[PDB]
């Protein structure tokens, strides 16, 4: 059935900045039913008076709750490494993020982590048939 | 280079590099010059604009038609050509004839009459047939073959043909029949561009834009403009408004100027179908969109109905025994009705009354006693194509405050 | 390519370029010398060396 | 005749969303006297104040208790497959459903399964003579 | 029945800010029962002493939760393009908005997007019978 | 000038899918119905107050 | 007789986590009429608006009411051990569960215990003749 | 099982900052179902414009709820003594923290205390099989 909302594959690649060693792309599993959340548009608007809008540069963010891999140190998930995350949905859409960084790491219990990944841009694949 | 040393990556940089794609089938028919290196009277698949001049000669009408067809479509179609051998402000804005016949009298005799579609193109079903000649006999032969493509006797290859009729009011209004298979573009006597260029552009644009979603009418400045074609600005109308009304009331595809070079522009995307059987103005097959809708609906229904081939059918008998993979006419009719409902908005209007517009009958109850044969089914369905925009009829009344 | 076809492990230089310093070698086609079935030609069930360790 | 409340045929077609394999349509059997239940209206209203109603979009559900077939995996009845149901009643009424999904799988003993099927719409055949 | 609260048609037209590409008007659907919320007054007031009120210029805003279309990039729903929203309610009311701009994009999961749209003014149709 | 401008504006509907009294619009179609057309024309008239019309 | 609903064999294997000792497989007995109950699909669906379904990952559960063995500690039936349950029906179907954990133990009188077992997946043997 | 989330051992060593008396290590137990929660990455990140990130020094923190030992004064659990906490999970992960300090003490009821320990760095044992 095409009418299905979910995530099919999650791939994450870690690149330690100190030693330039690349790990991955390993596959990951969701901890619960909360889907990854995106924000593609790289510009943030602000409301002004009578229809005007102040346009300013900002980031493309992404929130990724996943289950940590027992072969990967926990510090790689909390901003000590550069992430290369790529997520595929059940409807065919693919989210590709490269050269990302974790901004505000909350404390985790050692099984489930939530990344606030920031990047210059995020690529949309748009399964066939566009515009 | 140290990355290409291994056999993993095989880089093949080259300008031409035809891309993958099957797209939509269009057949262009035109005369060829002796310079070309192709077999006459044989349909062939053209892959790019670079090699059309080599295969079909230099300056041949087929080559120019191919140039326009490739100009008006970047991706979405695959073009087939039918080269023909000659019988034994100049031109366009981009620019003794090189092809003998009447094809050279339209610059600002004896024309081949093949009549061999039944053999050259036997069972290849084409969507749009483009003809690059003004001969009445050749167009009539193409019309006859396309009409023969719609026979209840044999499986059909639905298609549509595009031609042009250059001349004055009297000439063009006399080369018109009840042929629903042809859309007769009516160019004026003093039309600047070479007619077959515009004809090929029209046909290519029609197929290219519709056959993916075969209900878009080729009208208006956003859907019916021949961007590749250019012609110089002028203040002389092609036809008078009385003439335009006569033609549009007589099933002709009237084009207009989008008044430097100005790209041409179309008014009505209709076929040359006015009278129904014997008589009556049957509006059902007037719009060219209805033709593609009929073809697509027939094809889609044929594909959907294929799931009933080989299934056990329990007519009369009793209910389906548990574990069987059979069916009965009532459930089949229900599935047909649901399929019809699912296609509303893409192939039909909502409906008038679906309980009457669709009916499925077994062969037993349609034929007298001992005539009915098991397995055969009769299905009857009358559908209504979607409604699209038209005249606005602004009535503006000024008033003071 | 001829050596690749008939089940031979081909090795090459990491960076060919030109003169300079030493370069580490570089292997291809981690395959075995298995080209024929008991009778027939195309027995790829034991071509790659990975299949051997996987079967074991 | 005529006045007879009950189901006559139940055809189910299973399609695997992964491999696009089609199984069916296989006739099925009721486990007990509980009839299948329907909900055709795709909009679910809500009682507002003083005669006002809140029309919001919803599904056309279907509860179908049937007897499992031994040639079809049990997972096909519990949301791991796409089901196309088609039930005909004794009075000529035919319910047609397509591209439905089992939303809430309930544990079953291996012979009798109940399926909560959700689809965009359901077609009713209304035996001859209508409106 | 002029007693039903809800939306019937939602047309959105996306215009690219750079390439001037026009897409639409594409019909859309609601993700849940939350209706779009409106504000047709371009002036925001403020409480002062003894019944006096300060009139300050503001915008005609609109909150529009819709399900994204898979043929349109997600970035178009988050402030990278113009939106011309036109919503029709069940009772005949029509709100027309043109040249709007999404001011505060929110993290969306790729299916349901809540659009906070700000425009100069909003036009209301007032089904027949006015004042 | 007003006639010409209204001709400019009204061309959005040329060849556009039109859903008449029959029913409403289904998801994904790029059509329209007369009510929304009237609303759009009314807003266009509203936006041109002060350059082509009086207040109203 | 082929048409016969019931359980023919029930094999359970206990593996203590701390000491890595394996006990079994031991045949068990039903306490009453109720049959073991299964759930094979590992993905749990969820109803959304207008036919859509939110597919999310879940477990394969099993309810196993059996009579405890007098040679096996009662704690093994209540989540203090890893069970390897294998059950065969009268019609030939076999449910195989490996590395299962008892989730919600309820107090038992010391002869009849009801298991709630969660495992990654359950294998169906599907007696001969399939699809 | 190898699929289990939870703690197995928690050792805390108390060192008096006045008299240099060392106590422990002493095993501790959870007061509830909440697991100790970790933040390993010693650097913190701040979101900037267009993908940039500002790296600044931070701490490796931990939240640790434990049941206090009746042989240890409550003041030792609220920042008047050093802590050398060490936690081992069921899956093999062991997090080691030495020379830690309790930052923000909270009002405890006399049985359960929640430590917020801040230390220079936290070590991970990362059970066998890495990178």
């Amino acid at each position: 059935c095409n009418k299905q909302n979910g995530v099919k594959n999650i791939l994450i690649t870690f690149t330690d900045c100190d030693t330039q060693e690349v790990i991955g792309p390993i596959s990951h599993e969701q901890p619960d039913d909360t889907l990854p959340t995106y924000k593609n548009c790289a510009w943030t608007n602000t409301a002004l008076t009578n229809g005007y809008v102040q346009r300013s540069a900002s980031n493309a963010t992404m929130t990724l709750p996943v289950v940590r891999d027992l072969r990967v140190p926990l510090a790689f998930y909390q901003g000590c490494a550069q992430v290369d995350v790529q997520v595929e949905k059940f409807d065919g859409t693919v989210m590709t993020l490269t050269e990302g960084a974790v901004v505000e790491p909350e404390e985790s219990d050692g099984r489930s982590v939530t990344m606030n990944i920031v990047a210059s841009e995020i690529d949309e694949l748009l399964p066939p048939g566009s515009l | 280079q140290d990355a290409l040393s291994d056999g993993f990556v095989r880089l093949c940089i080259d300008p031409s590099l035809n891309f993958f794609g099957e797209g939509c089938k269009i057949l262009v028919e035109g005369q060829m010059t002796d310079d070309g290196s192709a077999t006459p009277d044989a349909v062939t698949c053209v892959t790019s604009e670079l090699d059309i001049i080599e295969r079909f000669g230099q300056g041949s009408v087929l080559t120019e038609s191919l140039r326009k067809v490739f100009c008006t479509c970047k991706s979405g179609v695959s073009v087939y050509a039918l080269p023909r051998e000659d019988a034994a402000y100049m031109g366009e804005a981009e620019y003794t004839a090189r092809n003998a016949g009447t094809i050279g009298n339209h610059l600002s005799s004896v024309n081949p009459t093949p009549n061999d579609y039944a053999t050259v193109v036997n069972e290849c079903c084409f969507a749009v047939y483009v003809l690059s000649s003004d001969d009445t006999d050749w167009q009539e032969n193409l019309r006859d073959w396309i009409r023969s493509a719609w026979d209840c006797s044999k499986p059909q290859c639905f298609g549509h043909g595009y031609v042009f009729n250059k001349g004055t009011l009297g000439q063009v209004l006399a080369d018109g029949d009840n042929s629903a298979e042809l859309s007769r573009l009516a160019l004026p006597t003093t039309y600047p561009v070479l007619p077959y260029l515009t004809n090929a552009a029209y046909g290519a644009l029609s197929a290219c834009s519709t056959c993916n979603n075969p209900e878009l009418n080729i009208q208006g400045q956003t859907f019916g403009l021949l961007s590749c074609i250019n012609m110089p600005e002028s203040c002389t109308p092609g036809w008078t408004f009385g003439e335009v009304t006569q033609l549009q009331a007589n099933g002709f595809v009237v084009s207009g100027p989008s008044t430097n070079y100005t790209s041409p522009y179309i008014y009505n995307d209709v076929t040359n179908y006015l009278r129904d059987e014997k008589n009556r103005p049957n509006a059902t097959f007037r719009d060219a969109s209805s033709r593609r809708l009929a073809a697509a609906t027939g094809v889609a229904l044929a594909e959907f109905l294929q799931q009933f081939n080989g299934l056990a059918v329990f007519t009369k008998n009793t209910n389906i025994r548990t574990g069987i993979i059979g069916t009965n006419p009532r459930l089949m009719l229900g599935k047909i009705r649901k399929w019809a409902q699912d296609n509303v908005g893409t192939l039909f209007s909502e409906f008038d009354n679906i309980n009457e517009d669709i009916q499925l009958l077994t062969d037993f109850e349609v034929q007298p006693k001992c005539v009915g044969q098991p397995g055969i089914f009769h299905l009857n369905m009358r559908y209504r194509p979607p409604v699209r925009g038209a005249r606005i009829n602004v009535n503006m009344a000024p008033a003071l405050f | 390519t001829q050596l690749q076809a008939n089940g031979f492990v081909v090795s090459g230089p990491s960076t060919t370029s030109g003169q300079g310093n030493y370069t580490s070698p570089y292997i291809y086609n981690d395959v075995t010398n298995y080209l024929r079935d008991e009778k027939n030609r195309p027995n790829a069930t034991f071509r790659d060396a990975s299949s051997r360790r996987l079967a074991a």
